[PDB]
């Protein structure tokens, strides 16, 4: 937890092994969830220039 | 060879009787003859029978369509063969199986060659790559043999009609992705020609 | 003549060579004719290069006051700038090709070298002007020809124009520039200088050379070397490498957008290299097209082999 | 010379003649096979053939777990790129042959397309 | 007879009228020197990219003359083939062209011998009289018919256009006019897509000249010959090649490297357009 | 190893020096992360210019 490194405890022998991910399964699912988050950002900026064109400023206050 | 094959088929042709009993073995014993449908047809081979004279007609038909452990069942029927009849065999065994199926697995070589090793199953095959008989690649990984290039065994009269089929589709095929290309290359021009009007009369029009 | 300089002759060879006049006005050269079919052969070859120099050589012959250019080839040097004296590799290309024009009766030699300098326009810098000065006494006549690769795509001029460094002992005190053109904001106080050591020469075209006849029999056995693409193995180490680079301009771009290039008092004038987003967006998209097209010479490939299969 | 094994220096080169086109044309051999076909101790193929691995002279690698060594055939994506360019040669040797055999038959082939 | 119009080929010659200078400048000079007008011999160049022919400009023949028939210089030409081979492999050969009239029998003879170099020669003829209707300037292909039990070599006239490629146009109006050229469309995505366009039609044509050859030794034409079957049976067993399991968890891991940076790209291409927006809009219709 | 001298891992477990021949990639998988990270705060700047 707070070292960097990445080794796993097998307490059925009392061996310290190492049980790692593949690199294409950390790699594609980090991009794709950032690339997400960008299609839903912008089309959310959208909505909020929407109402700055047809003279539709902040009235909830 | 190629010029052998046409030396074999004429003396044949003129003489018959005893003297075509030895020449069955004179061609099976002298290499470069690979191809036996040419001499199988023919009607002087048919008419060797009653003793030995039989035994010289089934060791033919067994080296156009049999493999090699079809020749080990009955060995005893058959007469032998020396230290380069039986090499000659072990090729035509590659040869037919690649004709039913693309890969052989090497657990199917090493049952009908009968081997231990791999090095030594292969030692047969390698041998033909020089002479222009067996030419292909060796897979590792997978244990298989893809072979491209081999012989035709006889004259090709029954899976000839692979060869068209093959040929068929490789020119009626490429007219499909012809079709594709060509409307590839309409849609991508046309986009630009597109994109390059309404980027130039957009920004003409914010002077006036 | 008119009908003469459109074929080859041996008297106009003849004429010319054994009495050199060059040796007595440098200012002899006034137009160059460039053959129609080698003008494809030098803008195909630089543009493969991308943003590297690369440099060839020119063969053709003379009449008069008029260059002609005929047959031009490639060369393995990376450019002039980079390698000092890049006419030592193009020793062996002369030595093979001299022998085997004289048993025939044939007197074309050397006519000059030709390169590229993408980015700061078609110009001669301080080096390309002292390496020529040195061949033009051993190897004459030369003529150093610029071709601009990446400036006919954005602005579909097609830049061309030759021209030739005087030598020692004939350069003007004071000489404008012949041939202008477009360069940017870092090298442009050296062209109002070193515009005095060259001179531009009015370019033409004609129809001739001869290298454009013999590589359709060389096709007829060497296509089976034509299709070998696959691009995505080939330089596979600088698309990678390209994505290094693309972080060091992305980082670049973040503080552009948190500073801001519009202040008070001094605006769109502040930092050094402006617009860092506009840039970075071109170099994101240099790695994707270059990924995908060594991919669209593999799929085409199991389109039309792998889809046949066997019965 | 006495060169280890033999009463020759040919005793030496042979062995390391046959490493190398082993690696092309035999798969996978063991350490016990492969010294019994060169008349040689299992303790002298496994030496010899980690000094050519060492230098750049032979490829492959060497299994010390189970004792098999194995030999580099090339595969996987160098593999596609061959067989393309060799199917590709075929048809170009057999252009050849039938514009040489037949000359007329290639100009009779090549307007049947043109006229679909 | 000489001209019939046997098969009409469907190709599409993007001739240029470029091409029709160097064939005066030759006929003007042969002329003048020799003081009659005889036929003067040339040669076609150009760029063939499968099913469309682009002839640039021309060439003369270096070529000898006895007695009746033309000897090409094979000699001088296959000498800078070994040296030519190391540097570009582009811009094809087309045929030849002549200055006459009306088809001779004796041309007949000439054009035997260009098919021996090119499986699909041209053949030009330059008339001084109307024909077309812009220059008068006709194509002819090589098209062999059986006349009576006898196969003469005839020809057949086609329809040629004008510029067919838009990175190729930009490139010939800037050589005759020798002067400028209008800003227009390079074409990049063009340029490209020709390495792949080209490759399938030279594809389907090595087909076609091996697919009659092999079935007209099943039918009756080509004899009978073992040599034939045995060297054709295993030539398209091969296909298709490495198709196995290996292949397939390698075309698709490399599919998925390129795809994944696809991703990556594309949204910065968006970030472009979306900035340009965002500075026009913050200002103008925002104020804060 | 850590001098970048000698690569593999070392087992103590089992005695055996581990060169996994047919490893994972690690030359093109460190480009794609550092180009999302990038990305990733590129979106909030060009985002926060608009409210």
């Amino acid at each position: 937890l707070e070292g960097l490194i990445s080794a796993r405890v097998d307490s059925h022998s009392k061996i310290l092994y190492a049980r790692d991910v593949d690199q294409r399964s950390t790699t594609f699912e980090k991009s794709l969830l950032m690339g997400k988050e960008f299609q839903r950002r912008a089309k959310a900026m959208m909505l909020r220039a929407a109402v700055l064109r047809n003279q539709i400023h902040v009235k909830s206050p | 060879s190629s010029n052998l094959l046409e030396q074999f088929i004429l003396l044949a042709k003129g003489t018959s009787g005893s003297a075509l009993t030895a020449l069955i073995s004179q061609v099976l014993e002298a290499p470069g003859v690979y191809v036996f449908g040419e001499l199988l047809e023919l009607a002087n081979v048919q008419e060797l029978a009653e003793g030995a004279n039989a035994a010289y007609l089934q060791l033919l038909n067994l080296f156009a369509y049999g493999t090699y452990p079809d020749y080990i069942a009955n060995k005893e029927s058959l007469p032998e063969l020396s230290t380069a009849q039986q090499n000659k065999l072990k090729h035509l065994t590659i040869v037919s199986l690649a004709s039913r199926m693309k890969c052989i697995p090497y657990s199917v070589l090493l049952k009908d060659l009968e081997m231990r090793n791999l090095r030594e199953l292969e030692d047969l095959i390698i041998e033909a790559v020089y002479t222009d008989i067996i030419q292909g690649k060796l897979d590792q990984r997978n244990q298989l043999l893809e072979v491209d290039f081999c012989i035709g065994r006889d004259i090709r009269k029954k899976d000839i009609n692979n060869i068209v089929k093959t040929l068929h589709e490789w020119c009626d095929g490429c007219e499909a992705v012809l079709l594709g290309i060509e409307q590839q290359v309409l849609r991508a021009n046309q986009y630009k020609e597109n994109h390059n009007r309404t980027q130039q009369q957009v920004e003409a029009e914010v002077t006036n | 003549s008119i009908d003469e300089i459109y074929k080859y002759d041996k008297k106009q060879q003849q004429e010319i060579l054994a009495a050199k006049p060059w040796t007595k006005d440098h200012h002899y050269f006034k137009y160059c004719k460039i053959s129609a079919l080698a003008l494809l052969k030098m803008v195909m070859h630089a543009r493969s290069g991308g943003n590297l120099e690369v440099m060839g050589l020119m063969l053709g012959k003379v009449d008069g006051e008029t260059m002609i250019i005929m047959d031009s080839f490639a060369l393995p040097v990376e450019g002039t700038e980079t390698r000092v004296n890049a006419q030592a590799a193009a020793y062996e290309y002369m030595a093979a090709y001299i022998e085997n024009a004289k048993q025939v009766g044939r007197l074309e030699n050397a006519i000059g070298w030709y390169h590229s300098h993408p980015g700061y326009g078609c110009w001669l810098s301080g080096i390309d002007v002292s390496t020529q000065m040195l061949n033009q006494q051993f190897q004459e006549p030369f003529v150093a020809v610029v071709i601009d690769p990446t400036r006919t795509i954005s602005a579909g001029k097609v830049n061309l124009g030759a021209f030739r460094t005087y030598p020692k002992g004939y350069k003007p005190p004071d000489e404008g520039p012949s041939e202008y053109q477009t360069i940017p904001l870092n090298k442009i106080e050296d062209f109002g200088v070193h515009c005095k050591q060259y001179y531009a020469l009015e370019v033409s075209y004609f129809k001739s050379s001869l290298d454009r006849k013999l590589l359709e029999l060389l096709w007829n056995k060497y296509w089976v070397n034509t299709l070998s693409s696959s691009s995505l193995l080939t330089n596979a180490d600088y698309t990678t490498g390209q994505v290094f680079d693309l972080s060091e301009k992305l980082e670049q771009s973040e503080a552009q957008l948190g500073r801001g290039s519009f202040m008070l008092g001094l605006e769109t004038h502040d930092r050094k290299s402006e617009d860092k987003l506009a840039k970075a967006t071109r170099d994101s998209c240099k790695t994707t097209i270059e990924a995908i097209h060594g991919l669209m010479s593999q799929v085409i490939k199991d389109k039309l082999f792998n889809q046949i299969n066997i019965s | 010379a006495t060169t280890a094994d033999g009463s020759s220096i040919l005793d030496r080169a042979v062995i390391e003649h046959n490493l190398l086109s082993a690696s092309k044309l035999y798969n996978n051999i063991t350490f016990e096979e492969l010294g019994a076909l060169l008349e040689i101790p299992a303790a002298k193929a496994e030496k010899i053939a980690s000094q050519m691995i060492t230098e750049g002279r032979m490829n492959g690698f060497i299994d010390q777990i189970d004792g098999i060594v194995h030999f580099e055939t090339r595969e996987a994506l160098p593999t596609w790129d061959k067989q393309i360019q060799s199917l590709c040669f075929q048809v170009n040797n057999l252009l050849e042959k039938i514009s040489q055999t037949a000359p007329e038959w290639t100009a009779q082939a090549m307007e049947a397309q043109m006229a679909q | 007879s000489v001209m019939a119009c046997g098969v009409t080929g469907s190709v599409s010659v993007a001739l240029h009228p470029l091409v029709i200078l160097n064939i005066s400048d030759h006929w003007i000079r042969m002329r003048s020197q020799e003081g009659r007008p005889v036929q003067v011999i040339g040669a076609l160049i150009g760029k063939q990219e499968g099913r469309n022919i682009e002839v640039m400009n021309s060439f003369e023949l270096l070529s000898h003359t006895v007695e009746e028939k033309i000897i090409i210089d094979k000699e001088y030409y296959y000498t800078k083939e070994e040296q030519f081979k190391q540097v570009f492999k582009e811009l094809e050969f087309l045929g030849w062209y002549t200055t006459g009239g009306p088809p001779d029998p004796s041309d007949i003879h000439v054009h035997k011998q260009v098919c021996e170099i090119i499986e699909s020669p041209l053949f030009l003829k330059l008339n001084p009289m109307t024909k077309h209707t812009d220059l008068p300037v006709s194509v002819f292909e090589s098209v062999i018919d059986i006349i009576n039990g006898e196969a003469t070599m005839l020809f057949a006239e086609l329809t040629y256009t004008l510029a067919t490629e838009e990175a190729e146009r930009i490139g010939v109006d800037h050589v005759a006019r020798m002067t400028a050229t209008g800003s227009g469309e390079n074409s990049t995505v063009a340029e490209h897509l020709i390495a792949q366009h080209s490759a399938i039609k030279m594809l389907h044509s090595r087909v076609k000249l091996i697919l009659e050859y092999v079935k007209a030794s099943e039918a009756g034409e080509v004899p009978f010959n073992h040599e034939i079957l045995r060297e054709a049976y295993a030539l398209c067993h091969c296909l298709p090649v490495l198709s196995t399991d290996k292949f397939k968890t390698d075309f698709y891991d490399q599919c998925n490297d390129v795809g994944l940076m696809a991703y990556l790209g594309t949204i910065t291409k968006t970030c472009n357009t979306m900035n340009q927006f965002v500075n026009k809009f913050n200002v103008l219709y925002d104020r804060q | 190893i850590l001098d970048n001298t000698i690569h593999g891992r070392i087992d103590q477990v089992n005695q055996l020096l581990e060169l996994d021949h047919q490893k994972r990639g690690g030359a093109r998988y460190t480009a794609l992360d550092k180009w999302t990270n990038q990305l990733n705060s590129l979106n909030q700047a060009v985002v926060s210019k608009l409210a």
